[PDB]
């Protein structure tokens, strides 16, 4: 019935996606070939809402691979779970952004567009009722960026009331993996805040810091973190796929969490998250999982909500549990730690709890936090940008395919105007 | 001869269908695929149950019930379930996508491409009826479809029927608890939109079952399985004078007019006693007097409010099993003595008495105990005049900021039906302050 | 604001 | 006794006449090669299905039909089929060259060179009739043969005949969907040149059916054999009068009496209810009130177009199976109380009731349940008028352009023919017009 | 009842019905020796459409073949199914036309029309109801061009009823394969514009697209290129040879697609068509060969789609289907995209259905559309023709073999007669 | 155009 079109965009991105597809096939049971061989009758109940079926019991991931170079691609289609994918969906160019969003925004991701459209059409033609796209990209990146923001325009362009959900990689706040990631996270911001209902803030350092710290891993690799981020996105989408207690789609998510049109840049969680050793040592309730939710050492975008306040708060559980519980421990946090929620909006959490926890846990919840703190991160691109800007720092590298520099104005300018209104809602007297 | 149809809207009312529609089976004994074991009389008789189940085919009892949602997600639940063979394949109108509690979706935006399915089916179940009362609407206000497509409902009923009786059974927001964030301002519209096209609604609260759970059934972690057993029992006490023969009978009209004393205030609370787990069960005489008291404890109200803040203007106490009604006499004398329990001058005769026959029915795996005698209280108590002066400062705290207001703007809203609708719960709030004044 | 319902119309 | 003649002419007109064929079998117990197991009485009785199966031989019943079409694929179908020896082999009449959806090619061209076969073998039929009531012809409009030689061997039967009822079972071009491009051409020339030699002209659309296939059936994918045989069924319902008796009979010529007001409005929409799937049979009691409503259901209209935008002129109820006349008498009371279903004024009595008491025959494999009872409505309503003139917007659409008409000129067609067909379906829709004026 | 006499004219045309015939007789059941070795019994029941019975069992195919050089005929005897045809039926002189129209239609050609002529009359002597005549040939070539228009002009003289069908390849927009290509296209299209009932354009460009593209053929040879157009001559006669729900021959075709006299040139399709490893992706329903089959980069003629308005259209379709779901999605093709259809007529698609579909699919469908961008195609040709004719490039080869200029004067009136036909058609108001 | 019924013909 509602179903979603995933879209991969970019190393950063598309990375993500392939690991994300092996968990969603994982909890539907179907094995790298296509095939089902699940046990439970809920599995293939609400199939259709990421799966296409190919005419002989093979489901085929209503998915779209996007990158200006073929190497991404080449590595997604040999490992595993690739030979599920469509081979149609797979467009790529030749060239490459090089960490310009200039370039893969106004020239090669130009020239692309137009295929990964005609795809994106042909695969919403085939739904029976479309209830939104997914993005998963990086914002300091060449392809990820631009790519990924002429994509959402276009698509809101083509399809103004569906659902445009973004899982963004945002820059982290100590080493970043790009010289010049600055211009391109501030203008795939000043892209991102018009178009988009929700975006996710995950940033990696903050998943090193939760894989170290509280995972107790000393050697994490990217399969690592994409499972965090995936888990995420996984514990998002749970109640269009299985039922539970209470549903809470997409739509109801992005109703209960944006409370105006341009602040929609959440702080993902996940719980329970435990070291292989001290599993034995900690017993999973639903205390338990709220107090490991509502934990800033926790968050997966790198920016402390303890320097803020939250808007609202959702909170989507999976697994057998009791609703008295969950009320009970999200009424409990409210009040004990009054002072961290905006005060002009009372019952600032929002709460889903489904009947399927994901594989091999007793029980889950998936924490989606809209927290004035962001503000940290917005002000410290900002600043990153205005300092590299000033200077006219690599400044000619984007200037030379012909994108102008009012532009790069326009854009410091909208960054600072989302900085200035997530500061004037924070801290706002309800009286 | 008498037929009452049920209406259940959102996942709310989908599932407390659920819960209400297997209590009714475990009652009457029909099987869960409509057959009955002692099927003795087929294609007419009484069979007291035609209130609710039609005779068709031959040996089959359907539900006159319509279950309305807007995502298939809870009515496939119900499609493939233990009941799926019970409910006629149409009476499951669902739609595409869900209301996003948004009110202005499920009333204007996706109410309205279902509306007329839903209304199609509704007269197609009062077609089939010979002494059809009324209608019974479950549905919550902080949701989606339970709100805006529960209004919408109202009104096409109130304009299509008229002189129906239409009672509502509501889970109003809890003051602490919650689940959505707009809860407020899905609440305030439902209850300016549907205050003028309901004749009785029924008020129950999740945090307060959760609070009798815990202290007097024992039960440190119920699950929402629970809180829609026990509103299945108070709907079961209302309906059993329909379902069954008593010493003192109450059709589903004299609510409306016994308990609504002025037009816009129609909320009475619901109220059941005893509610006791099984292994105090042994401990415990449960006469007609202890459970009359227990009836008006604060700490026994399905809603989260305190009744000794208020005045009572009209109250029904509706008894089922072994009951003497000397008994019930004495008891209610008692109740009138106490000072605690105070009463609307303008109202000397408080009381609305109905005692049935037919005792309680346990639910296999259920949580109550088995009991000789029940009593359920429906009261109009000015004490929910706090409640709604709670949600009406929840109400102004988020609209001041105008948050969340463009969600229902876009949706077809047009922004001063808020001021609207905030006036006259305003309204409400001086009539419910005006009533408990003694003169 | 001013109340809707006339309980006080033939207070006599 | 009463014998009828049905010709089958077309593509169209022979897979209906195929499940027609296979459900007469099925209802009177005769084997697909003519025999049959309960053959206690040869060469005489009663034994009334002799209205469409004559005696031959010793213990074979031959069908009176004729199967006419210009190219041998459709009649091959038949000649290697299940009923191959069912039919008699001179039945069975082709050309060799199809009408290629052409009017005059099927008119003048080919129609010519088979037209007096086709009418010697009728002659022959009919001389072994001694009460022939009527011929019987299913076709389609927007075809080839099925329009032009179906409108020629109207014409020569018109001639030869004269005072025999001439019905008629037509696929009425679909508003939206359709299989030709000249649909519109053929459809105009056919009902100018057939209206005046025609009786009663019965109207069904492949696009209603598919509609009522997806919401009713609970079929999503359906064929052009449950087309088939519903329409089968609708067949069956108008026939079955003369071919079972009942407790009021209604003959061939009742239908042209009460259901033709003026000589050139004569197409009566066709409607049969119930119409369910197997799996809502067990949730539904068909009572006779509950068929005769749905029966004047919008969405059950076997022709896509909306009864609510004219009146009725003349209705046909045509009941079978367990039906009791005084409910009978109560349902139609309270359909001409409803004031949706709006009557012209000159017409006070508008209903015609015929009452048959063998119940439908479930065709094995098929796809409408077992019922106790249905209700065929035969009702000639201005609602056709919007057809019509949609009919003949999209002819002066296509004329204007002078488009496909050299493909009719080369053919023996002139071109003034087209206009003064389009001369006479202007007047047509102002006769349509003029009895919907109440005065 | 209904036969078609199937005729061989040039290498393009020839090369094309050997192929043809080996799919024919594949799709009967005939092997390489003319004996039926099929399972069905509908192979045999409509077996004379094409096949005459020789007396023991063998069929022969109703195919004439003609060429102006042996060369061919030789590579056609040898061939596989070489050994089926009647070795009365190969008609062929010495010399050759060397790609040159005046000569094949002046000289070469009418010096052997004569024997074809005898050969055409002898095959139609011998059948029960001719249906029509059936042409493959190339329009820019020598012995096709202009054998197959002389050939069409004598029996259009001799058969005036009876339908005249031709294939032909049509030059490609961007690589000709004959320098003269411009000149015998203009004098083709000048005489089958004036005979003919329908014919369909086949562009061999448009095919190495779809070789390339859709089934992701890196090496395609011609007999990928001859077996999509045998696919299509075998899906436009389907009807004549197998049951179905609803049927339509040749001369119903042409009543529905042709509708004035000189718009008759067709842009052929076929769906399913996928590459060996998509099939796996790929379900195969009723909407999929509709999508496929209304695409502008799946017609066989190198002629966009979206640059007209279809006039007509027709959809044989193959196999086992709800008529249903085919009118639904015809229905929703004219009223999803109704800026690309004329206004003037409505119900502009014309539905077939058949019961059997080809050799190993579940079912297919042949598109047909009487498209009015066949104009660019027609406008090219006129401008190149201009181009060419205004110096007398190679205008001396064709006026020493008796062939007047005012000849050539005429074709080009009549070919941009075509074209402002076409134009004035198109974007035509129906008010 | 005109209608060809004469179904006014004695509207007395
Ligand atoms: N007592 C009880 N309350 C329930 C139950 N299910 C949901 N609720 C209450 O319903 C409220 C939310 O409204 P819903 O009914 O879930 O929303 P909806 O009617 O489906 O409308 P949408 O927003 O479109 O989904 C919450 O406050 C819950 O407390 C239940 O099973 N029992
Ligand atoms: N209900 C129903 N309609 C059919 C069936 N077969 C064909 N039709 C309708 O017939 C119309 C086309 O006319 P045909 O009957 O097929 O053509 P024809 O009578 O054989 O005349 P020709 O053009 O010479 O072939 C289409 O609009 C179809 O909807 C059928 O089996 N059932
Ligand atoms: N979490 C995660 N982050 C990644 C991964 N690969 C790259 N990144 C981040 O993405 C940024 C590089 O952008 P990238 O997407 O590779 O450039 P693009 O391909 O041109 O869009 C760096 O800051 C990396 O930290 C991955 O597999 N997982
Ligand atoms: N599709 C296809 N086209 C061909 C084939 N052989 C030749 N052609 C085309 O036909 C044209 C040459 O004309 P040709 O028929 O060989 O000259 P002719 O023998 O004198 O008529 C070229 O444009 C070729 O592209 C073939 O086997 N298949
Ligand atoms: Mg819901
Ligand atoms: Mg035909």
């Amino acid at each position: 019935m509602r179903e979603i079109v995933h879209i991969q965009a970019g190393q950063c991105g598309n990375q993500i996606g392939a690991k994300f597809w092996e968990v969603i096939s994982d909890e539907h049971g179907i094995d790298p070939t296509g095939s089902y061989h699940g046990d439970s009758d809920l599995q293939l109940e609400r199939i259709n809402v990421y799966y296409n079926e190919a005419a002989g019991n093979k489901y085929v991931p209503r998915a779209i691979l996007v990158d200006l170079e073929p190497g991404t691609m080449d590595s997604v289609r040999s490992g595993p779970f690739g030979q599920i994918f469509r081979p149609d969906n797979f467009v790529f160019g030749q060239s490459g952004a090089g960490n310009n969003w200039a370039k893969g925004h106004y020239t090669e991701g130009a020239e692309l567009v137009d295929s990964v459209l005609d795809v994106v059409r042909k695969e919403s033609e085939s739904c029976d009722c479309l209830q939104g796209f997914q993005l998963t990209h990086s914002l300091g990146g060449g392809t990820g960026s631009g790519m990924g923001t002429l994509l959402i325009s276009k698509i809101r362009e083509e399809y103004p009331d569906r659902i445009m959900n973004t899982f963004s990689v945002v820059p982290s706040p100590k080493v970043s993996d790009t010289v010049v990631e600055p211009y391109n996270a501030t203008l795939s911001v000043h892209q991102l805040v018009e178009n988009t209902d929700e975006t996710y803030c995950i940033d990696n350092e903050a998943l090193y810091d939760i894989c170290f710290r509280t995972l107790k891993l000393t050697t994490p690799t990217y399969g690592d973190l994409n499972h965090l981020v995936s888990a995420t996105m996984s514990g998002v989408t749970t109640c269009l796929r299985f039922p539970g207690q209470l549903n809470a789609d997409l739509r109801k998510l992005a109703v209960n969490m944006v409370p105006f049109p341009r602040l929609h840049f959440f702080m993902p969680g996940f719980a329970p998250l435990t070291s292989r050793g001290s599993q034995q040592y900690r017993a999973l309730t639903v205390p338990e999982l709220t107090q490991q939710m509502f934990d800033a050492k926790n968050m997966m975008a790198a920016c402390d909500p303890r320097h803020g306040r939250y808007l609202t708060v959702a909170a989507v559980f999976r697994g057998r549990m009791s609703m008295k519980e969950v009320d009970e421990q999200m009424l409990n946090v409210q009040n004990k730690n009054s002072s961290y929620f905006v005060e002009w909006i009372p019952n600032n959490v929002k709460t889903a709890v489904c009947d399927i926890p994901p594989r091999g846990l007793k029980m889950s919840a998936t924490f989606i936090g809209n927290s004035t703190a962001i503000q940290e991160l917005f002000k410290r691109i900002s600043e990153q940008f205005t300092a590299m800007f000033r200077r006219k720092a690599f400044l000619h590298w984007y200037t030379g395919e012909g994108m102008d520099e009012m532009e790069f104005t326009e854009a410091e300018s909208n960054m600072n105007d989302l900085v200035s209104e997530y500061q004037q809602y924070q801290d706002a007297t309800a009286d | 001869m008498r037929e009452c149809i049920s209406i259940h809207v959102g996942q709310a009312g989908v599932q407390i269908g659920n819960a209400c529609w297997e209590l009714y089976c475990l009652e009457h004994g029909i099987q869960p695929d409509g057959q009955m074991p002692s099927d003795k009389t087929i294609g007419g008789g009484d069979d007291s149950f035609n209130t609710f189940f039609s005779e068709t085919g031959a040996g089959k009892h359907v539900p006159r019930a319509v279950f309305v949602d807007l995502e298939p997600t809870v009515i496939d639940e119900v499609r493939t379930g233990t009941y799926r063979q019970l409910f006629h394949p149409e009476q499951l109108i669902t739609g595409k996508e869900d209301a996003a509690n948004n009110y202005a979706r499920g009333h204007y935006t996706i109410g309205k491409e279902i509306i007329d399915l839903v209304l199609d089916r509704i007269r197609k179940l009062a077609d089939q009826c010979t002494g059809l009362q009324g209608f019974l609407v479950f549905h919550s206000f902080g949701g989606g479809t339970g709100s805006g497509f529960t209004s919408l409902l109202m009104e096409r009923l109130s304009v299509d029927y008229g002189k129906k009786s239409k009672l509502e059974f509501s889970i109003y927001p809890a003051p602490q608890v919650s689940t959505a964030v707009v809860e407020p301002y899905n609440s305030i519209l439902t209850t300016h939109t549907t205050l003028e096209h309901s004749d009785c609604a029924f008020m129950v609260d999740n945090e307060a079952i959760y609070d009798i759970c815990r202290r007097n059934l024992d039960i440190e972690r119920p699950t929402y399985t629970n809180l829609n057993r026990l509103i299945s029992q108070i709907v079961s006490s209302i309906t059993a004078s329909l379902r069954f023969d008593g010493a003192l009978n109450v059709d589903l009209t004299e609510f409306q007019t016994n308990l609504v004393p002025y037009p816009r205030i129609h909320f009475p609370l619901a109220t059941y006693a005893p509610v006791i787990s099984a292994e105090k069960a042994y401990h415990e005489q449960l006469s007609v007097a202890e459970i009359t008291n227990a009836c008006f404890e604060p700490a026994n109200q399905m809603v989260k409010c305190d009744p000794r803040h208020g005045k009572y203007m009209a109250c029904c106490l509706l008894y089922r099993g072994d009951v003497v009604p000397k008994d019930v006499n004495a008891a209610i004398a008692t109740i009138k003595t106490k000072r605690s329990i105070q009463f609307v001058d303008w109202c000397p005769t408080g009381f609305k008495v109905g005692i049935n026959y037919q005792p309680p029915t346990v639910v296999p795996g259920g949580d109550l105990a088995k009991v000789q005698r029940a009593v359920c209280m429906l009261s109009n108590t000015t004490a929910i005049a706090e409640a709604w002066a709670r949600l009406d400062h929840k109400f102004d705290l988020m609209y001041a900021k105008r948050a969340f207001v463009h969600w229902y703007v876009g949706e077809g809203m047009e922004e001063g039906e808020f001021s609207e609708a905030r006036e006259d719960m305003a309204a409400l709030e001086k009539d419910y302050e005006e009533v408990g004044v003694d003169s | 604001v001013k109340s809707k319902i006339g309980s006080t119309e033939n207070l006599k």
